[PDB]
């Protein structure tokens, strides 16, 4: 009712005391509608005017026996506050109360902080700030207090409940105003600044919404305490791995061996300080900062003649890169987890260590650095899933109309819209043809074409503008977005290369016919509706970390550049600016934030720059992962509710195609009747004999024999083939036996099946190709012309021969099978990212069309300045007079579109994207000569596309794939797609372990002292003493680590034998006990397992370092200790339930990987057959290269987790003079040339990243979440 | 660079003055490259006398207002450089002045004493 | 890159041969300044003696009867930096069956540093009058022909047994 509005008076608070007295004398909960901060239940109606903003009695009956009073809004907003007197002193009742709280109540107050808390976050960016920025600073200062003052004076410092401390935010405003005046009258004056950045985050406590948005974040990272538990848990394990296995490889250089003056190497090594004196001593690679890594292996690395391999020195990477202690190896196995420029350590380890140690990243990359992040992932998607079920849950709970009549028949036609469609189309594609040697002509006939074009949507404009009145024209959202661009179109005609761009945002027109590429703008628009505050509170603290990197690291990348740059100029990436500071916080964002860590190390302390990068790291992704969850989430979800029919009103699309059917059948019918008018018995025992045959399991297993025979036998042609002779002609001769080994089989399976029932089969057509490839060729040879150019490049088609073995085996052909299904909507997704990408390239064309080229010393590769060589003319007059200038261009630009996506792929990876961006903020103009960072400000350029490209055309292609694998399997009735039938029985099986009830308790024995033991070791008092056994051990081995004196390696060695003896009597006491009955668990026997393992390779690790010497064995021997650390899964049910579902996964993570290592097997042949001869660049190395089995394998392994493909296609984009050498002489062999083929290379790489990308990826995640969800159901 | 002294010292007659002259650079104090230049004026205006000086030891040049009173008080392997000075006589009162060149650093820094003899 | 073929070691009487001497560096990207010199002892002799020497792209043959207007360059052209060190005897008789030797000497240019190292390989090489042909050959041909014939046997005969059972358990039904 509204005459509850009565005010809060002498006499209410006489009824509240007497209240009070029989609460006393007594000697529930509120109402969750009329809390503060929400508006009033529309049952109480308006407001009378003599009741707004004025204390009115406690609307609430749950109130009524205290002392509380409500003011109300304009704004119907309701704000709970005390009558108990403010600061023992200022009654309810008193004109500074009620001032004081009309003023806090008032929206323009809120307003005022807003702006002016936006206003100094402008003033926060400033590295240094002018002299008179101090007034502000007092102005901004005495609007706080002020409104700090405000808050108190309305409703009590802190005298009980409902003041002013009573929010935590608050807290933070008071906080706030004490450093304030502390600085300012007290006086690290950095940290003081760093703290000034704490009253940025009032805009949370100010703006609306932004609370609930933080809290339900800290809520989603109360989720994660397992996921976490278990991340540390695995890092913790293969730390210790790889403290075991590579302590100290790192140190391994390259030393002189002939030495003068008597010298030694530690005489040597207490006199270099410099980087001059090292190179003297040490081989160094040209334009390298650390020595080269040898190892003393056969597969390591190999140091030059008269150098030898010796460990001494430091570390690579100023020291940070290294196994030699527990906490950097720990770094690295977060790196290594996260994958952050991990191609680099994997490298350096390979080569310090050995080829064969590439198991132990194959498997960390496997295990930790994928299934860790998609467990992560599955859980951040539970907690999003029951928070918007719970928030569905309570939701539910005269001479003119003469021409208007005319165009508007005119306009409004259906076929005028298709008409208008393919001049979008025709638009585009036309502004898609420019490329930088654009001769005159050419661009006065692109001139020509684009007047044309904007002529023909001006008039369309002007038409359906005097078809039907501005009223109604500008109320429609595609009407003013068309008038907006076409506006820009003349504004830009009247007058650049972004405001002819403008135009390409046209091309949007088409998602009303486009069902995929309405859903990106579906996302895009959630992005800034529904999920607006989600995006606001990212960019705060986007904001928030940037000023805070700056304040603390600004004046130290100043003062100390010389330690991170040779030059002594500040480097490429800092944080002396808000801008480079944001650049730095974007690009940890994006992923990389190792190789900005050193230098930030290095100039300002491991203990700073840690801290910062940490915390960045972690809130930041948890935010966006929180941003893109939800995205995929509702827009995949909450967008399928059946809202409106299925174009009710048919598209004018849809009509004037309708009507050219229609007429395309009269014209049929037409023209049809216009024409008229004018004008063996023992036959099928044979065959059923051949059926009999090829459906026989011993000739399907000699098949399959036969078909893994040739396909190993391909990895033999190495460059290094012609050493082995005997080996050639041995595989020569068994290629000949394996055609008529398949042509044989080819010719049964004619007369057995039949000819139709054979070609209506896609495994038998394969099969049928492949072997008619291989006759050919063999025909080909036979008749002597086999060289014949097509001919001789017929040959590397063998390499196709393993894809015989996707039809035998049954897990690869039903994983096969789900990518086929799936194909369709690839495409699909694939058009709509080329047809977005498409706008961005041209972009790129049109900004950076040919400003790549530079004047380079080729001598040392360094760009020479631009004071001397300003252009093209003075770069040819300075090769005139030099030989070693060179006026280059970079091999993937914007040159043209075709390389604009490129460009935008290698981006949008970020691999290889530096580069691009580097040229692109030095470029100048057509031909001249870049200068540094000439146009900075084109960083932005880059930003948007990773956002709006690299960020929403993921959010659409994870969306599509899973949907699609999810109609897939409700199409199959709710079966597994990714397991076979076989493997389903298995399944099943395995599900039933994660439910089975506890067993009866073993009985007691017999004998009193067997029972005594019994009670002793059936206690929790045990189990707990293991466990707190078992971390002190795990301690004992993180203690350890390089360059350890002789005695604590000793002391070391006893403390773990005691341990050793432990564990063992627990054992042996536990089987005194339980008798027989130890071994029915299997937490018990494989805790005996581990026992006896660990004995026997202490006696032999003993052994193989007494009585023979083998570091390598020794060192992978002491890895039988582990087990004693990871029997701490016995007894956390956290992660207990996580390697469960990993158990489970594994059945169709097999079949995944099988598929992939055929594909790898394919691509390697491929390789070794290509790019075995191509120049030793960039990324092609001598020991990462294509000239073996080996090595085409260790590269493609890199570049499946997409890492390093841009430096391994570099070095085959080269293809004419001076860059590769045509005709070179390569010793043993009959090959000329070290030059690429740009083509095949493209498609070779883009191709394999391709498939890694939706196989690894898109395969890996749904087999992880669907096993999930059921481990922990 | 960033030098620390004191803009006036105060000393009495025939008491001992440290002249407390540090700086705080980011890099090491290279011995094989650090250069001192201590020099000594009556007045600001005045020129300024060369009298003690780091190139790879530290060489006191014993001008003979000076005498044998002038030695090295600081440490450059902790960024203190001042120079100390026995019995100081009211002759001694005027401007100090150190400059410090610390490569691989390329700001050079100036600090400025003006000593003061008491009563 | 460069591959260490190791040469042939039969050449017939008449016609050409080339022997191979390659040595490749142990990194690919070092300078050097490589010359040659081979030595030679005929089958009988117990001597090595000194034919030819090459350096600076000029080939010095040693006045030797057997070896005279006979022997070119074969290897690496045009550089300093030989890593194929072949020569080419444009007309065998019978005094070119011995045991040859390939002296090597190169002269790594480092930073700072000047590394003169030396390599020796041999090569023995014995003339005939009828190229013969290789062990492995003829045995991979005759294994690969018994291969094809088995296997055809055995599937003929899996055919003829079967055929006779399914046709006479269909005139049986
Ligand atoms: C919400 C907020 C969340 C984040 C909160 C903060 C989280 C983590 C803080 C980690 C840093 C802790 C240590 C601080 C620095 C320190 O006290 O460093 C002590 C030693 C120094 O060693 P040194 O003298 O040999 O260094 C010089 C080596 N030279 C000569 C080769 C160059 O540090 C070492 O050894 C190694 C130091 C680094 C160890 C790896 C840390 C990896 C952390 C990952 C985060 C996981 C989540
Ligand atoms: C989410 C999306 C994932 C996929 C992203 C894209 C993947 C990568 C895209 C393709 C890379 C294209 C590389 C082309 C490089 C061209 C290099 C070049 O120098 O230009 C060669 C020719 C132009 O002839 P020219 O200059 O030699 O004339 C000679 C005239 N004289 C003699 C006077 C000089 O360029 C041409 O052929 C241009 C026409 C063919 C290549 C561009 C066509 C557009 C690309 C296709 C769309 C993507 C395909 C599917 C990808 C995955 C699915
Ligand atoms: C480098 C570092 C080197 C460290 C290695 C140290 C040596 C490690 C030993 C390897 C494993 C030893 C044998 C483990 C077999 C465990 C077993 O016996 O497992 C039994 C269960 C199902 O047995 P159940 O339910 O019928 O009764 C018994 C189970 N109960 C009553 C608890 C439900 O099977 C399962 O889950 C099987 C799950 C096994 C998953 C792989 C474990 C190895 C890692
Ligand atoms: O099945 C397609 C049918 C029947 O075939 P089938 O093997 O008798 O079937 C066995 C089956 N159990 C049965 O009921 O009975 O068979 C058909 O109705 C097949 C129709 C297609 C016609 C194909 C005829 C020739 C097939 C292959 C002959 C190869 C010719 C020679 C090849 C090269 C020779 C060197
Ligand atoms: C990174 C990995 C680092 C090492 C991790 C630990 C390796 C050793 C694991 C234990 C080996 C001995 C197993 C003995 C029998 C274990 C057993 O009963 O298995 C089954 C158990 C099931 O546990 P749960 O609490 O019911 O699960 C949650 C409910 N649902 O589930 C389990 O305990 C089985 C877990 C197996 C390990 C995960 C797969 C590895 C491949
Ligand atoms: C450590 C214990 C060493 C032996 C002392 C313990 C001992 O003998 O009594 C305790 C247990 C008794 O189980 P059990 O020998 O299988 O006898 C039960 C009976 N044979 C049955 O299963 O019906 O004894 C055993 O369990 C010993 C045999 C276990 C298997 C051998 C390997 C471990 C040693
Ligand atoms: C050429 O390859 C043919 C072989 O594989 C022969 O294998 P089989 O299919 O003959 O093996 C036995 C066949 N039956 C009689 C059991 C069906
Ligand atoms: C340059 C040359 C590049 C060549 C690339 C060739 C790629 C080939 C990829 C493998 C392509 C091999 O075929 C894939 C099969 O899935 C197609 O047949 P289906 O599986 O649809 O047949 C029905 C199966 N069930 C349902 C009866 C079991
Ligand atoms: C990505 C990871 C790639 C490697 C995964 C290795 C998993 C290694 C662990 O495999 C566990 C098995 O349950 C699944 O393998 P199977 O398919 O062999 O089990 C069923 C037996 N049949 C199907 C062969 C008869
Ligand atoms: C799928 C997982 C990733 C791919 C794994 C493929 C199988 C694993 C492929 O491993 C290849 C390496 O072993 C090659 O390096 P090695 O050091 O072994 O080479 C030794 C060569 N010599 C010294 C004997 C001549
Ligand atoms: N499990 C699901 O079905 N979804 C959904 C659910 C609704 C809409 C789309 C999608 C697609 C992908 C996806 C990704 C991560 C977690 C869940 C998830």
């Amino acid at each position: 009712g509204p005459q509850s509005f009565v005010h809060f008076t002498k006499q209410s608070l006489a009824l509240i005391e007497q209240r009070i007295a029989e609460r006393k004398s007594k000697e529930p909960k509120p109402s969750s509608d009329l809390e503060a901060g929400k508006q009033l239940p529309f049952i109480y109606g308006d407001i009378p005017p003599g009741m707004v903003s004025e204390p009115l009695e406690d609307l609430d009956p749950y109130y009524a026996d205290k002392k509380t009073f409500i003011v109300l809004n304009k704004g119907k907003t309701i704000f709970r506050f005390n009558a108990t007197p403010a600061l023992y002193m200022l009654s309810p009742f008193s004109p500074l109360r009620r001032i004081s709280i009309k003023i806090l109540v008032h929206s323009l107050f809120s307003m005022l902080i807003m702006c002016t808390i936006l206003t100094n976050c402008i003033f926060m960016t400033m590295n240094n700030p002018p002299d008179w920025t101090k007034n502000v600073e007092y102005t901004f200062t005495g609007i706080y207090t002020f409104e700090s003052l405000v808050k108190i004076l309305a409703r009590g410092f802190c005298v009980g409940e409902f003041t002013f401390l009573r929010d935590p935010w608050n807290w933070l405003d008071f906080v706030v105003i004490v450093f304030a005046y502390l600085t300012e009258f007290v006086n690290n004056v950095s940290a003081l600044r760093t703290f000034r950045v704490l009253r940025a985050l009032k805009t949370i406590s100010v703006i609306p919404g932004l609370k609930t948005i933080v809290g339900a974040l800290i809520q989603s990272v109360k989720k994660l305490s397992d996921v976490m538990i278990l991340t540390v848990f695995c890092l913790s394990v293969f730390a210790l791995i790889g403290l075991q296995l590579f302590m100290g490889n790192l140190k391994h250089k390259c030393f002189r061996n002939s030495l003068e003056n008597n010298e030694t190497l530690e005489s040597i090594m207490n006199t270099l300080e410099s980087e001059e004196d090292f190179r003297k001593y040490f081989y160094y690679l040209e334009g390298s900062k650390d020595a080269l890594l040898c190892g003393f292996s056969t597969d390591s690395g190999q140091c030059p003649e008269g150098y030898t391999c010796v460990k001494i020195g430091r570390n690579p990477d100023y020291g940070y890169t290294s196994f030699d202690t527990f906490s950097w190896a720990f770094l690295a196995l977060f790196r290594l987890m996260t994958q952050d420029y991990w191609e680099n350590l994997y490298q350096q380890t390979l080569r310090a260590a050995g080829k064969t140690y590439m198991i132990f990243f194959v498997v960390v990359i496997f295990l930790g650095s994928f299934y860790l992040i998609n467990l992560i992932l599955a859980v951040v998607a539970m907690a999003y899933e029951e928070q918007n079920q719970a928030n569905i849950e309570e939701a539910k709970q005269p001479y003119w109309i003469k021409f208007k009549k005319c165009i508007y028949f005119i306009v409004m036609d259906p076929f005028v819209d298709l008409a208008i469609t393919i001049c979008i189309v025709l638009n585009t594609l036309f502004m898609a043809m420019e490329h930088h040697p654009m001769t005159e002509e050419f661009k006065n006939v692109l001139a020509i074409g684009n007047l044309v074009f904007t002529g023909i949507f001006a008039a369309e404009m002007v038409l359906k503008l005097i078809a039907m009145d501005p009223y109604e024209y500008f109320q429609v959202g595609w009407n003013i977005f068309d008038s907006l661009i076409v506006t820009l179109s003349l504004v830009e005609l009247f007058l650049l290369s972004v405001l002819r761009s403008f135009r390409l945002l046209r091309v949007f027109k088409l998602a009303k016919s486009w069902p995929t590429l309405n859903m990106l703008i579906k996302i895009i628009g959630n992005s800034v509706g529904a999920l607006g505050n989600l995006t606001l509170v990212l960019a705060i603290i986007v904001f928030i970390f940037a000023v805070v990197g700056m304040q603390l690291f600004g004046k130290s990348y100043k003062e100390c550049v010389c330690k991170i740059n040779d030059d002594c100029t500040l480097p490429r990436w800092h944080m002396n600016d808000f801008f480079h500071s944001f650049l730095i916080v974007f690009r940890v964002l994006c992923g990389e934030w190792i190789e900005t860590m050193w230098d930030c190390m290095e100039v300002a302390g491991q203990a700073m720059c840690l801290i910062v990068y940490m915390m960045v790291m972690v809130i930041g992704n948890l935010v966006v992962l929180n941003l893109f969850l939800a995205l995929l989430l509702s827009s995949f979800s909450s967008d399928n509710l059946t809202a409106i029919e299925e174009d009710p009103d048919a598209n004018n699309l849809q009509i004037a195609v309708t009507r050219i059917k229609k007429g395309i059948n009269y014209v049929k019918q037409t023209l049809r009747e216009f024409i008229l008018k004018a004008f063996g018995k023992i036959w099928w025992n044979i065959r059923k004999t051949c059926y009999k045959i090829v459906e026989h399991s011993w000739f399907e297993s000699f098949i399959v024999l036969m078909i893994l025979l040739s396909s190993g036998a391909l990895a033999f042609e190495d460059i290094y083939i012609e050493r082995k002779k005997t080996i050639k002609i041995i595989l020569e001769y068994a290629d000949k036996i394996f055609t008529y080994i398949f042509i044989l089989e080819m010719l049964l399976k004619w007369i057995a099946y039949g000819y139709k029932t054979y070609f209506t089969n896609a495994w038998c057509w394969l099969d049928f190709l492949i072997v008619d490839v291989s006759l050919v060729t063999l025909v080909a040879n036979t008749l002597g012309y086999s060289d014949l150019g097509p001919i001789k490049s017929l040959r590397t088609l063998r390499a196709l021969r393993p894809l015989r073995a996707l039809s035998r085996f049954e897990g690869m052909r039903v994983v096969v099978n789900a990518l086929i299904g799936a194909i369709p909507s690839i495409m699909n997704v694939l058009l709509v990212c080329l047809i977005f990408w498409l706008i961005f390239s041209i972009m790129g064309v049109n900004l950076f069309a040919g400003k790549f080229y530079e004047c380079i010393n080729t001598t040392d590769g360094s760009r020479f300045p631009a004071s001397q060589v300003p252009n093209r003319s003075e770069c040819f007059a300075l090769m005139n007079v030099s030989q070693n200038v060179r006026w280059k261009n970079l091999k993937v630009n914007f040159d043209n579109v075709g390389l604009g996506y490129l460009s935008l792929l290698q981006v949008a990876t970020f691999k290889g994207w530096t580069i691009i961006m580097y040229a692109a903020v030095d470029s100048v103009n057509v031909d001249k000569q870049p200068k540094y960072e000439y146009s900075l400000y084109m960083y932005i350029y880059f930003v948007v596309f990773i956002i709006f490209g690299s960020f929403f055309t993921l959010n659409l292609f994870i969306g599509v794939i899973i949907d699609n694998f999810n109609q897939q399997k409700k199409k199959l009735g709710g079966q597994d797609i990714f397991m076979t039938e076989e493997q389903k029985k298995y399944y099943n099986a395995m599900k039933k372990l994660g439910s089975k009830k506890p067993q009866k308790p073993i009985p007691r024995p017999g004998n009193k002292i067997q029972g005594c033991i019994f009670d002793l070791v059936t206690n929790q008092a045990f189990d707990i003493s293991i466990m707190v056994l078992i971390c002190l051990n795990m301690v004992t081995m993180m203690v350890e680590k390089e360059g350890q004196s002789q005695h604590m390696t000793e002391v070391l060695y006893w403390i773990n034998v005691v341990f050793i003896i432990l564990f063992t009597g627990e054992c042996v006491l536990k089987l005194i006990s339980l008798r027989h009955y130890y071994f029915t668990v299997g937490w018990n026997i494989f805790d005996f397992v581990v026992v006896i393992i660990s004995i026997v390779g202490m006696f032999l690790a003993d052994l193989i370092e007494t009585y023979f010497v083998s570091p390598t064995l020794f060192r992978v021997i002491r890895l039988a200790r582990i087990g004693r650390i990871l029997r701490l899964v016995k007894g956390a049910k956290g992660i207990r339930t996580l390697l469960f579902a990993l158990m489970m996964s594994l059945p169709a993570l097999f079949n995944i990987g099988l598929l992939l290592f055929l594909v790898m097997f394919i691509y390697a042949i491929f390789g070794m057959s290509n790019f075995a001869y191509v120049k030793k660049e960039d990324g092609i190395n001598d020991m990462f290269n294509f000239e073996t089995f080996g090595n085409s394998m260790i590269c493609l392994f890199q570049i499946t987790t997409s890492a390093g493909w841009d430096g391994l296609l570099a070095p085959i984009l080269n293809s004419k003079p001076p860059d590769c050498d045509p005709k070179k002489v390569h010793p043993g062999s009959s090959v000329e040339g070290d030059c690429g083929n740009p083509s095949v290379g493209i498609f070779y790489f883009v191709s394999y990243i391709i498939i890694s990308f939706l196989v690894v990826v898109n395969m890996y995640i749904a087999v992880i979440l669907e096993n999930f969800s059921v481990a922990t159901e | 660079m960033e030098v620390t002294v004191p803009a006036t010292l105060n000393v009495l007659n025939g008491s001992d003055a440290r002249l407390p002259c540090t700086f705080n650079s980011c890099y090491t104090v290279n011995h094989k490259q650090f250069s001192l230049n201590w020099t000594y004026q009556e007045c600001n205006n005045c020129s300024e006398e060369m009298f003690l000086q780091f190139r790879m030891k530290i060489i006191n040049l014993k001008l003979e207002r000076f005498q044998d009173r002038v030695e090295f008080s600081g440490n450059p392997s902790k960024y203190d450089v001042s120079v100390m000075l026995r019995n100081v006589q009211p002759e001694d009162e005027g401007i100090y002045n150190c400059y410090i060149m610390n490569p691989p650093d390329r700001h050079r820094g100036h600090g400025k004493i003006h000593l003061q003899v008491l009563m | 890159g460069c591959v260490e073929v190791d040469s042939e070691t039969e050449a017939v009487y008449g016609m050409t041969f080339k022997i191979l001497c390659i040595s490749c560096k142990r990194r690919s990207e070092t300078n050097a300044e490589t010359f040659t010199e081979w030595t030679f002892r005929q089958k009988g002799t117990e001597e090595f003696v000194k034919i030819l020497r090459y350096e600076n792209e000029v080939l010095q043959l040693e006045e030797d009867e057997r070896f005279e207007g006979r022997v070119v360059w074969n290897g690496s052209r045009g550089t300093k930096d030989l890593q194929d060190l072949s020569i080419f005897i444009t007309n065998v008789t019978y005094n070119h069956s011995g045991d040859y030797e390939c002296h090597v000497y190169r002269l790594l240019f480092f930073e700072n540093y000047e590394h003169n190292t030396s390599v020796v390989k041999k090569i023995h090489i014995e003339v005939v009058d009828k190229a013969n042909r290789d062990m492995a050959s003829i045995v991979s041909e005759i294994m690969m022909y018994v291969l094809i014939v088995v296997l055809t046997i055995w599937l003929v005969a899996e055919m003829i047994y079967c055929y006779k059972k399914i046709a006479a358990a269909t005139e049986t039904a």
